[PDB]
């Protein structure tokens, strides 16, 4: 009921990183202080990071998996998305802010950190634990997909967000909202699909997949509060982030036709800145 | 989750295989004991509250004047002496949620269903303390309720209207559509929805003097009305709710049907106008015979006849617009537009079908004019005249616009009491002091036209749950006897105060004499035909009441022909979806949509048996859907024929249906009758 | 021992059982009562045994209601909740 | 490909390094010899032609009947005697297209272009014929140019008003809001554009009688503007164009400016409206500062103080607002809205940005009201009083709405006869006439400030093209002091017509005792500053020529304190657009975008070099872009001293500029003297 | 040395079928024969079919096994051209000129017949067939791919080209020009990364591949006379066709680094002829 209409709304915001010049931001990224340009890259790492993670397995084992040519088609043109335009824009950003040097230190940093390890190896776990035919298996790597898509990346959106909403750096702002707007119906479409499985599912092996939404949703929600307090915490944003981490999840839960978990709250106002014909036969003239 | 919600979501879950309906009084009495009391402000006596009340604007100082404050606290006293308790939890949230007084924060509320009665009562009364604390007792009685702007709006001072709905007529020129986006915005402002009909609004590729091919038809005319009403749509408390009504023969019909089409662009697209359409005769028939039908272009036919299309007479100018050269026209396929109309309210619920001859053939003031279009809930057929708005500084020659003024009967507690003649007198005496005390100052012709008509709409409620609760199922014979006699006693009684109205001031309403009320032409089918329920079980009904006999209406007829009627209109059913709610009754006198309606509000389901709703009535209540609508059709005909206005007849229709279904129930309804179709609601 | 269908005949789970209770009438219609009650005409009925959905099927015995069951059943659950009653 | 295009294709056929300029009169020979002359409808006589054309309701009956046919005859022999040849291919396509009268089918050409100017001239004298060869002498040497509505409807029944603009001001009421529709559209149908000034609503989230957070806001109002002008389409053959102006200070200016986002949601955005900003000295020195801002709630200051925000001197009551604690606000970055400005105007063109004080600093009617708002075209300066409309049957407070009597001098056709005396003088005389028989019945403001202001607007065009084909780069100095001594030339010597026809009439315009003309303080500068060339070569294109001097300004002064001023406004540089072609003129005062412009024209590509482009003067007619902005800024302002309106100053960008570049020439332009910017072109 | 100026020039060349319009093709459709419009009908199937499996399966498995992310990001977009832009482009053809009845009865002939399944089984198997981190059997599959991109599609090519050479079916053809454009780099590609293998291996190896190689093809390519005179006998073109095919071949060798093996002859010339935002300072508000 949707393939169609989501391989047209996904080709037609298709994109290329040449299209913003970044180097205009470098009159704003200056008047950063240090904790700032340090979160800014800690956070800009952990993205690139996590989108390599979607590019190389993420989309592309799920379209090993799903059957139907218009999906694979569709999860092929998100997956080149990640791989060929996210992963390059990423790319531009950091080279336009950061020397070489630098890169490869927050890079190193952030590959070896507690909190985005955590959760990097969370997902790639249950991308690794598909088995072919077995469409259980294939859900719950779907639940992650959709967890990433929707929910773990915002956490991360926040700052450039928050400075898009303030007039600074807004090439790479811009680039981040393109980046945004696509994850959002990649998280959209992937949930679609996970729903299809789980209503061809009994009550009792429904229940036990809500409950294994729930569980993973939790455990990546504690540590997605503690990658915000070691993140934003030296430039006092983490009560908004958290605010913000909480709404993403109920949109994710939402994409897998699941109630919402948290109250609703409302956001940081300048991150919102930021964001049947049957013919008429006669004798029914008559009666 | 509050107590109450919690109480009140004990419904569902079933004990011994039944729903906890006692629930619903455990929910209420909860609700009431730990929100309504603890959040509503006493005062030490009445007068200290009448008078924070009139100094803190809240209410009109100048409808309390006439009352002695002994007067008003005997009134209130009255109103307390009843001891009315809510029947369901549903009722009382309603109220203290839309109509009760709160104070200027929302925080704490000011007046009790009995203080609201109170003060509806005081204003309708209008320095009469006998009749208030008779509207007191018809109040919380619950026989009769005001519409929801009167009953929200009597006496308050912040306020709008107390008109539930205005009908307005758009000639063909840019004064006339400049003002009649104007008078939309200045009645929205007043809280009242707006009726349009644009039959009159030239065809799109018509002459602008002398200048060919220059008008967007009457499609541009519904982008500025629905833009209107978004921009005056009532600050967003509700928004802003506007009707425009086509004649099926204009040229910008599949133009009109368009705009409800998923698939249609933003720029063609309108969003806050509700679409009808007046279906005449003549189309019936042409699509009955299949003959290939033409859409005409009205300025064609104003420029040959000096008349507008929708002002003559479709049956007996279509052929000689058909031979007429000069009168432009387009081909069209009458089934094929029957079809794309079934279509259309399958998908959307639009348009609303009026059969323009099923309400003129029954029509009393068609000397004034013939009913051209309908309200926004399609139950309000009065005769309209059009305003020709001239240039400024030139003076207007003002028609007649129509303000309908609605009150329901609680058929319920209306056939309980036996009193279907106090109380349609009292409401009919309540609906016109709601007229008279009524004046617009920003919409002439709405001005003018409730000063001369005087139309009222009495409408009713709660007959499915009358019937329900009285064992009777709603397609039943039964069930079409007793709204035959309800309504003819209903209609016997509005005309017989009506008449008294007109004798006590001496005044009719402006050109009755050429009704056919003066005539008698009315009362034929009641001085030759008898309306007493023909089974027993019905008759039952009316045990103590006295059923209008041939002999009472032949003293009516008289009585009318000697003294008048003070009403031009008097009976329409309207909806009420809302104030249902409050008096614990089914909506209008349609069907049940749900035995159990499942409502959110907030993050809690909060969950609304239908009023009676038991064990032993289960399938009596049988729902809309299930239902055949050929049955429910033929109880509408039934009621019809005793309003002279229309009623807000929906069509609940099953997603198996197709679109032959709905066009075959459309024409059942032409043929038995039908006036209006409001609405087709899909399961 | 008589098996009552609470049915309508709008009903699509209602008109599914009835070729069901036509087969279960062919094998044991010697032994059980089969009877059908339309819920539109006749709702005095369907109110007073606390009816309040349809398909429903009661199992009545010498006038007793010994079992309920509410929406479709095959022929052989059928069996089975009547054979327990015989 | 037809023989003209073909021929006028053959111009960037480069032979020998050089442009075939001389393939353009070859293309008017062709276009003239094998389509007009065999495409006009030729008649025995004049006579006949006149009855033709009077007959088949294509000319107006009225203002013939004023002058014998002998007279009317001589006319046309005047118009005819000078044997004018368009000398492009484009202009006679341009006036042969738009502006020449054509047959019913447009099969055929009924006006020549000595036929348009005859009618337009014998229009414009009013049964004289002196006065009638007087103008056919003006306009067929190509002096003077009527604005396109004046030159196109002149004498001509099928026509709309000779008024190009339309400035009204919006009172803070919904009778006032529908009124501003109805009145836009009324003028739209006109065909003249229409500006609105939206300062006086009030913001989003005010209270609508005393209850808070009620309004919508400018951007509601925007919307039903915007669908009113897309209504008033004008048959679709050009759209229908208005503008809104809002005060920079104004709440909503951060939703006003939103709207022309590319990124801006179809629910926020509006397509047909133009947006303006006004932007007062108050704005410029928080910007300057880096100093938080505050955006007022103009109801608030309404309530507070009783008078609207825009009717207050914001240099002197942005205090007094501020720490005003019932006056409602929000703190915003004066820098950050100057950078969305920029970045808006590149990424669009809009906003238009108007400097109140630079307007007010030397507006001579302040007494009657400070310019708070211009144009479509962002060039008009005018006083203007709100209207307030009240409810029907109420008499309406009438206010002063702008209007636009346009004409274009062509200063290289003026300065080449020697006679800016002579055609000012003529041109202030035709424009009295079209601003004395302009009677809009629908527009009560417009009306009345019309009949009591009398304001004219008289442009100039062709400032490239002279300055170009007489050797002078527009950028040179020497360009800025011809600018000066023209300007203040054309200034004397409306002056001194404006005061001639008060002196003849015996009557000045509404208010004039308080005016700076009759104080003597206008003419301040021109008694103490000599404007006579300060360049030899400057000064020898002025010979032959009386340059006025101090001394007759002095004189010109006492005549005018003793005689007044018939006229509130003369000068306005209007962008002078479609109609540039026909005189052959570069468009306005503005320097040229483009040496030879490149035109789609149905299939074929057609080139139009500007006027006089030759290889001699190739680098004199540099193209806009190329120049720097900022001693255009110096041009617009040396001629901006010498108008008392504004100048439709349209930036022309580089890509490779920023928003940066934008607000320094938006600053620049504001620091010397600029009234109004009008649009931001980017190449 | 190579893979940037290929995702360069692969990402220069994106499109949408729906950029071209084919309703101008209406009339030229109309006019050809049956046995005409049943040919151009099962052509452009067979290379729907191709498309189809060179998008879902072949593109996204080489993808898996090749180490670098930029190779993987060209691989990853050339995958989504075949499936998510060249195998819908045939149904934007076919529902332009055909009635639904017809495309459903060559949809189920691509089912149904033998040279067409065994093609596909042929390709597909070996991809299927790649085994992680042995570059043998990634080479066999990289083979097999460059046969699909440079040989086995023109077969299918050659009509829409015969009539675009003609002035016939222009838009369709202008379609077909635009995937051929692709495939044509998508060979070159594939084919370098092929010989980065082959150049990695002893003498005695090398001489193998060759083997696998030129047996491969011909076995292909006999497969392809027969499904070459089953489809283009009833319009008289086989034996031009057949010229056509063994001229790609040669191209499909050359792409694998290997001498020519068909010898030269000429092809139908009607075919070759189908061939900123800078912010303000405080020295801009002083002049
Ligand atoms: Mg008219
Ligand atoms: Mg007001
Ligand atoms: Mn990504
Ligand atoms: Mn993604
Ligand atoms: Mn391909
Ligand atoms: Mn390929």
């Amino acid at each position: 009921d949707f393939t169609q209409m989501f391989y047209n709304q996904n080709v037609k915001q298709f994109w290329l990183p040449e299209e913003i010049a970044l180097n205009g931001d470098l009159l704003t990224w200056k008047y950063l202080g240090k904790n700032e340009q340090d979160t800014y890259m800690k956070v800009l790492a952990g993205l690139t990071l996590l989108d390599t993670e979607q590019g190389n397995t993420g989309m592309p084992i799920v379209a090993e998996h799903v059957d139907g040519h218009q999906r694979k088609a569709v999860l092929n043109f998100m997956a080149m998305m990640e791989n060929a335009v996210h992963a390059k824009s990423y790319s531009n950003i950091f080279m336009t802010l950061a020397p070489t040097e630098t890169i490869n230190e927050v890079f190193e940093w952030v590959k070896q950190n507690k909190y985005l390890q955590k959760k990097a190896q969370m997902i790639v776990g249950l991308y690794k634990a598909i088995q072919k035919d077995d469409e259980i298996s294939l859900f719950k790597a779907m639940v992650a997909s959709v967890y990433l898509e929707s929910f773990l990346f915002y956490s991360g959106f926040y700052y450039p967000l928050y400075f898009y909403g303030q007039g600074k750096l807004m090439q790479s702002g811009e680039i981040i909202n393109l980046i945004l707007r696509d994850e959002a119906i990649h998280g959209v479409y992937v949930g679609l699909l996970a729903q299809e499985i789980y209503n061809k599912q009994t009550e009792e092996k429904k229940a036990e997949l809500r409950e294994f939404a729930i569980d993973l949703l939790n455990q990546l929600y504690e540590n997605e509060l503690e990658y915000t307090e070691d993140l934003y915490d030296q430039v006092g944003l983490s009560h908004d982030v958290k605010k913000f981490i909480r709404y993403n999840a109920n949109k994710a839960l939402m994409n897998l036709g699941f109630d919402p978990y948290f109250e609703e709250e409302d956001i940081n106002p300048i991150v919102l800145n930021g964001l049947t014909v049957e013919p008429l036969k006669d004798d029914d003239f008559y009666f | 989750v509050p107590k109450w919600i919690q109480l009140n979501n004990e419904i569902m879950i079933q004990k011994d295989g039944k729903f906890q309906f006692d629930k619903d009084k455990e929910a209420v009495h909860s609700y009431f004991v730990d929100y309504i009391n603890q959040n509503t402000v006493f005062f030490h006596n009445l007068k200290e509250k009448l008078d924070y009340l009139v100094e803190n604007q809240y209410y009109e100082e100048e409808f309390l004047s006439l009352y002695s404050f002994e007067d008003i606290k005997e009134v209130f006293k009255t109103a307390y002496a009843k001891k009315f308790r809510f029947p369901s939890f549903m009722s009382a949230f309603k109220f203290y949620n839309d109509y009760a007084l709160k104070t200027n924060d929302k925080k704490k509320i000011l007046e009790r269903y009995e203080d609201r009665i109170s003060i509806v009562a005081l204003f309708f009364a209008n320095g009469d303390t006998e009749k208030a604390k008779e509207y007191v007792n018809l109040m919380i009685n619950q026989e009769y309720q005001p519409s929801t702007p009167t009953f929200l709006n009597a006496g308050r001072k912040r306020r709008g209207e107390l008109v539930s709905c205005f009908l307005l007529e758009v000639n063909d020129s840019l004064n006339d559509i400049s003002r009649a986006i104007d008078i939309s915005m200045q009645l929205s402002k007043l809280g009242g929805g707006v009726s349009l009909n644009l039959s009159k609004l030239r065809a799109k590729g018509e002459a602008i003097k002398d200048v060919e091919n220059a008008t967007k038809g009457v499609v541009g005319v519904m982008k500025l009305l629905d833009n209107a009403f978004r921009y005056a749509d009532q600050m967003g408390q509700r928004q802003g709710s506007g009707a425009a009504y086509l004649n099926i023969f204009h040229r910008d019909i599949n133009d009109f049907l368009d705009t409800k089409k998923i698939s249609a662009d933003e720029d063609v697209r309108v969003k806050t106008l509700s679409i009808g359409v007046v279906i005449p005769d003549k189309f019936v028939e042409l699509a009955r015979e299949d003959k290939a039908a033409y859409v005409f272009y009205p300025h064609t036919i104003y420029k040959e006849y000096g008349q507008h299309m929708d002002e003559m007479d479709m049956n007996e100018m279509y052929d000689k617009f058909v031979d007429n050269p000069r009168v432009k026209k387009e081909k069209i396929n009458p089934r094929k537009l029957l079809e794309k109309l079934a279509m259309l309210r399958s998908e959307s619920g639009y348009p609303y079908i009026m059969f323009q001859d099923n309400v003129n053939k029954v029509h009393a003031n068609n000397h004034i004019s013939k009913v051209k279009f309908s309200n926004l809930c399609s139950e309000v057929l009065q005769a309209s005249q059009v305003s020709s708005y001239t240039d400024y500084d030139e003076e207007d020659e003002i028609g007649l616009d129509i303000s309908c003024n609605l009150g329901s009967l609680n058929i319920l507690n209306v056939m309980e009491h036996k009193s279907i003649e106090k109380t349609v007198k009292l409401a009919t005496d309540s609906l016109t002091h709601v007229s008279e005390t009524t004046d617009i100052r920003n919409a002439p012709a709405v001005r003018r036209a409730n000063k001369a008509m005087k139309s009222i709409g009495l409408g009713a409620m709660n007959l499915h749950g009358y019937l329900a609760q009285n064992g009777i199922a709603y397609e039943s014979p039964e069930a079409r006897d007793f709204a035959n006699t309800f309504f003819m006693m209903v209609n016997f009684y509005s005309i017989q105060r009506s008449a008294e109205i007109a004798k006590e001031k001496g005044e009719t309403f402006d050109q009755y004499e050429g009704s056919t009320y003066a005539t008698g032409e009315y009362f034929d089918k009641y001085v030759s035909t008898d309306f007493s329920p023909k089974y027993e079980k019905i008759a039952n009904l009316f045990e103590g009441m006295h059923i209008p006999t041939t002999e009472d209406w032949k003293k009516l007829k008289a009585f009318v022909a000697e003294h008048g009627m003070y009403h031009s209109y008097r009976l329409c059913i309207a909806p009420t979806g809302s104030i249902s709610y409050v008096q614990s009754s089914t909506a209008s006198v349609m069907p049940i949509m749900e035995r159990i309606e499942e409502r959110t509000y907030g993050n809690s389901k909060t969950y609304y048996p239908m009023p009676g709703l038991a064990s032993n009535n289960w399938f009596f209540y049988k729902e809309a859907y299930d239902m055949d609508m050929f049955k429910v059709v033929d109880m509408i005909a039934t009621i019809q024929q005793h309003i002279d206005q229309g009623i807000s007849f929906t069509l609940f229709l099953k997603d198996t249906m197709t679109t032959r279904d709905l066009n075959r129930i459309d024409l059942y309804a032409h043929h038995r009758g039908i006036k209006t179709i409001y609405y087709a609601r899909t399961k | 021992v008589v098996l009552a269908d609470f049915w309508a005949p709008w009903c699509g789970p209602c008109k599914m059982i009835a070729p069901v209770l036509e087969e279960l009438d062919q094998e044991m219609g010697d032994k059980l009562k089969i009877v059908k009650i339309d819920v539109d005409e006749n709702q005095e009925t369907a109110g007073k045994y606390g009816v309040m959905s349809i398909p429903t099927l009661l199992v009545l015995k010498d006038g007793e209601v010994v079992e309920t069951s509410v929406g479709f059943k095959p022929k052989e659950a059928l069996q089975e909740l009547v054979n327990k009653h015989l």
